[PDB]
């Protein structure tokens, strides 16, 4: 009776995963899952080895594709995207940008303090360069801070180039680069912790957090003025629906035969 | 106690044997790269009371003796290795063999496993492992951080893109195994099989040459179960069963019946 | 020659219940028949005292 | 009169624990921070009437020796703490942890019982009271009377906003704790728990900080109970009941059969 219970497991697992994919269809950087099952085999010195019926189905791991999502136009330069591979480094506290976590939605705005922030009031990473220099001059992250005044003069807009460098212009037409947005990467995306509020956690499993500029070697782009939403396929999603329902409907009817099979005895 | 009783009770284990098989395929209805399994039915020995061609006189032989039957057993659970559909997906790394053809890995113990599965990840260091429980495949194939994209060939050869580099670096050459005899394997759990005498000798080449199938990426081998045939077949071992259980229900109130009158 | 370790996973028991009944009805049986050779022997003891 | 009907006894025993186990999670299917329990099954003594390993002659031993069991029974009834789904409610006065932890009520007697229910509300003089029997939140957090809106911070700090005045005004602080054994607290009803000894000793701390849980304000933590488990599990134990009731029944069979024969 295990073996049908297995399936009945392993189906509802199924239904679970695609229910937590749909229901995540509208929130921004989401990463669909996927379940995956193994077989279980197990025998003894004392089994017989010729006849093997299986112990039943085993879940593998729930994955965690990572392909791209399609991009929403919001025409906001606080609004931010990564075309390609790469994630943005987010710390809870300013102070301590060492614990960050990595996420994949751009919907950032200001503070009352002026620093770039996600929805969840926590602070958005960045590189710190000279306004004069060019490149990165030290590679330690830092929170993003864009001065109300500079000089002085106030400041009027912001935008982000390609390199990820915000810059931000002034009353007095002073054009400053205020630094430039960190990116995080790691060989293994798949082994991230998941965090919540779509955002992950570098693990051992995952490798180590590969700290780059973008549109820099394996880094992708970074966009204003868009949003990724969830990476899923609606039919796909509800077709998958339509598969697990009629695997946890035929694993319960083995489980119904097994039960009559034991009825049938108890009945001589 | 009586002799009806031994055989209808082979007749139950040899019944619970392929539900189980069967049960056993239903779970793994959603198992990428799973291979089906039927039970294999045989009659056990018969007992010789009267010899079938005894000289019962002579010029007269006994046409049909009486002998008989010990009841029936599961003998083997034979492995359907016919080919799955295919699955069509976005990951660059979970890969599909379109023919003959197995997966090798490292299993933790040293040895080398061969699975159909083709649902593969990368660990920390690169090295391309199975979704599972993380087993380095053979050879090892090291993705570098420097890589873009990743593509594997239809030989197998593995090759990524390096940004501001033309001509695709190779970083690896992945290598399939056929066996004569797959149905022999010992399925050691996890989508993972090891060799065994009746098995066959692995033999390994290029996924593409010398008759081995092709490494397609991007796609996955589909479970080969029927449900149809899986729920069909539920229903007649069931049937078998409870005609069994009437014999020994038969054979019990005998034997009650005997015991108040004899 | 060692098994494995297989985390969230438990090892059910291993009892037969389609062979446990069976031969509980064989047990049964052979009990019953046993017990008639004795009540056999009994009146056998209380004919032979009554008679001889 | 028989070693099979104590035998049987325990088995029945064991599995009317388990089923009853197995009818308070369905009982409390809708319950807010129930954990669903598991019965724990084992074998008790057994009788040794020959000894394994005993010496039949010298340089030969006995292999398996006659030991026979003396039934069984539900030895442990383990709550199975793991996290429950999240339901997003409009009141503002029920919260939940998001990872470990537990609320800190005022039991009548003084003492300090542990709630994952977090359906709060208030008394007639503000306090945060539960809204179940009423028990105070420890600390206490009493709304004063100029509140217009209620919110309560992720790291537990309540604050409350007035009229014409900027800037929340803060209220109290919420602190939640922890145990490295949830599953040895002692359930006492109502949705409270009581620190035991197999427990471990209480770790309080502020709610975020050293591997505390978050208190998600308008939200409420489902129980973890799953009907799908729970009622294929009750079949089995149902099953498993009346394996036990044919052993009875066949032994009371055999003793009428001797108070007739013998």
């Amino acid at each position: 009776s295990y073996v049908s219970l297995s399936g009945l497991s392993a189906a509802q697992l199924d239904l679970n995963t695609t229910s937590n994919n749909i229901a995540n269809a509208n929130t921004y950087g989401f990463k669909e899952s996927r379940a995956e099952f193994a077989d279980v085999y197990s025998n003894s010195l004392f089994t017989n080895a010729k006849t093997t019926p299986g112990g039943g189905a085993q879940a593998s791991q729930v994955a965690q594709q990572f392909h791209e999502g399609s991009s929403i136009y919001t025409n906001n330069p606080m609004d931010l995207r990564v075309s390609g591979t790469g994630f943005f480094a987010v710390a809870k506290e300013r102070l301590t940008p060492q614990q960050n976590e990595l996420t994949r939605n751009g919907a950032f705005h200001l503070n009352k303090e002026n620093y770039m922030v996600t929805a969840n009031d926590e602070f958005l990473l960045g590189y710190q360069v000279d306004p004069s220099s060019g490149e990165v001059s030290s590679y330690e992250p830092q929170p993003i801070n864009i001065p109300a005044e500079f000089g002085t003069g106030f400041l009027t807009k912001v935008d982000f180039d390609e390199n990820g460098s915000v810059m931000g212009t002034y009353s007095n037409g002073e054009n400053v680069t205020l630094g430039r947005v960190a990116l995080v990467r790691v060989p293994n995306e798949q082994g991230l912790d998941k965090k919540g509020g779509t955002q992950w956690d570098s693990t051992q499993f995952s490798g180590d957090k590969i700290w780059g500029e973008s549109n820099k070697g394996s880094f992708g782009t970074i966009n204003n003025g868009m949003l990724e939403q969830s990476n899923i396929d609606m039919t796909q999603e509800l077709v998958d629906l339509i598969s697990a329902q009629r695997n946890f409907q035929a694993n319960s009817r083995s489980l119904e035969v097994h039960n009559q099979l034991q009825q049938n005895i108890l009945q001589i | 106690m009586h002799p009806a009783l031994w055989v209808s009770k082979t007749g139950l284990d040899a019944q619970q044997t392929n539900i189980a098989t069967i049960s056993n395929n239903l779970a793994n209805a959603s198992t990428v790269g799973y291979k089906k399994s039927r039970a294999v039915f045989e009659d056990l020995f018969y007992q010789n009371i009267n010899q079938p061609g005894g000289q019962s006189s002579q010029n007269t032989e006994l046409p049909s003796g009486l002998m008989l039957g010990a009841g029936s057993k599961v003998v083997a659970t034979q492995k359907v290795h016919t080919h799955g559909n295919a699955q069509t997906t976005t990951n660059a790394l979970d890969m599909m063999v379109e023919g003959d053809g197995f997966f090798q890995v490292t299993l933790p113990d040293g040895n080398i496993g061969y699975t159909r599965n083709g649902q593969f990840t990368l660990n920390g260091e690169g090295t391309l492992v199975t979704s599972g429980s993380g087993y380095p495949v053979e050879p090892e194939i090291v993705i570098p951080e420097d890589a873009i994209s990743i593509t594997v060939g239809t030989d197998g050869e593995v090759s990524v893109r390096v940004r501001g580099q033309q001509d695709n670096q190779v970083v690896g050459q992945l290598t399939i195994t056929d066996f004569v005899n797959p149905g022999g394997l010992e399925p050691i759990g996890q989508n993972l099989y090891l060799p065994t005498g009746a098995s066959g000798d692995p033999q390994e080449g290029v996924p593409g040459l010398d008759g081995l199938g092709e490494i397609r990426q991007s796609m996955l081998e589909a479970s080969n179960v029927n449900v149809t045939e899986e729920l069909v077949n539920m229903i007649e071992a069931q049937r078998v069963y409870e005609m069994n259980s009437k014999v020994i229900s038969s054979v019990d109130k005998m034997m009650s019946f005997v015991n108040q009158q004899l």
